[PDB]
């Protein structure tokens, strides 16, 4: 009766047949679970792309999932993702840059970019407020060549905090990628700007903490989980079962995906 | 038959002169319109730069 889609963007045939499985094994049935490309609620997206329809790619560090090592640490990383064309068209990220290079009107890119660093700052000053802390950290790469899209990035993303009233501190990407695996309890909140380095980072973290599930907010208004590990993908939809009001069988794929990381099927 | 006759022919060279600079002036107005129109097109280096950062390189 009900659905849950599933995305698969850069992730291996080996993870999808796993998550077909557990889904499976798991629900018995009840819920039937359809393969796609693009949707906004009651989704799973498997891979480390970043699918088609997601405005805010947002990770915290659960505490039931807490590793050894990072027990105790709450810092929430909210990655800024511009809308995604086809493959083939030259992505925004990319667009907002050199067509300024080349000479293009950029209006149209812009008011879209600015669109989807509000939302992103939006979304990463509630969880800052909601925390609690007063003052939110931005991640911007350094690079010459990004010598435009972060810095629009900077002027929306300080002008929607401080608004706000909290405050901003710009870093670049190394130095709060080592801080943040090194010495994550500094950090509060981290918004990212939209690169292939910050992906990167997001993914380091929600694999070091433990194998975590990330949280993608759409534009039509939702939250999608998204995994792209055995263990993350099974948190993955061990919450959208808990989204879908399945309570037991989400705390069981939680316990499994605990134990045995890379066989959850099997052991469950 | 004599007087009207004597004045167009006094007249035929002044006429004949001006007609001649008139088509002068016309072809010298004709030739100094003509503009050779260089166009600027966009360079393909930074196409292929933007292809490069589509690879994520």
């Amino acid at each position: 009766s009900k659905q849950l889609t599933f995305i698969s963007a850069g992730a291996t045939a080996a993870v999808l047949q796993s998550a077909s499985a557990i889904v499976s094994k798991v629900a018995g049935g009840r819920v039937q679970t359809k393969t796609a490309k693009e949707a906004g609620r009651h989704a799973v997206v498997v891979g480390p792309e970043t699918p088609i329809g997601v405005h805010t790619a947002v990770t915290e560090v659960p505490k039931s999932a807490q590793d050894p090592l990072f027990s105790g640490v709450s810092t929430v990383v909210v990655r800024a993702v511009l809308p995604r064309a086809a493959p083939d068209s030259v992505q925004l990220r990319d667009a907002l840059d050199v067509y300024a290079s080349a000479g293009i009107d950029t209006k149209e890119e812009v008011r879209s970019a600015t669109e989807a660093f509000k939302k992103s700052a939006e979304v990463a000053v509630g969880k800052a407020k909601a925390k609690g802390v007063k003052r939110i950290v931005l991640v911007v790469k350094q690079a010459s060549k990004h010598n435009c899209i972060n810095e629009l990035f900077k002027k929306i993303s300080t002008e929607t905090i401080e608004s706000a009233g909290l405050t901003t501190e710009v870093v670049g990407t190394a130095a709060v990628a080592n801080q943040l695996i090194v010495n994550p309890e500094s950090l509060g909140v981290v918004l990212l700007n939209d690169v292939a380095a910050t992906e990167q980072i997001e993914l380091a973290f929600a694999g070091v903490v433990g194998g975590v599930s990330r949280v993608y907010h759409t534009v039509e208004g939702g939250k999608i989980s998204a995994g792209h590990s055995f263990k993350s993908v099974a948190l993955a939809v061990a919450q959208e079962l808990r989204e879908l009001g399945l309570s037991s069988e989400a705390d069981k794929v939680e316990a499994a995906a605990s134990k045995n990381p890379r066989a959850v099927v099997s052991a469950l | 038959d004599i007087m009207v006759p004597s004045f167009v022919y006094n007249k035929l060279p002044v006429i004949h002169f001006l007609q001649e600079k008139r088509a002068e002036q016309k072809l010298r107005r004709v030739l100094d319109e003509t503009y050779t129109e260089w166009t600027e097109e966009l360079d393909q280096a930074h196409v292929t730069d933007a292809i490069t950062r589509s690879l994520n390189i």
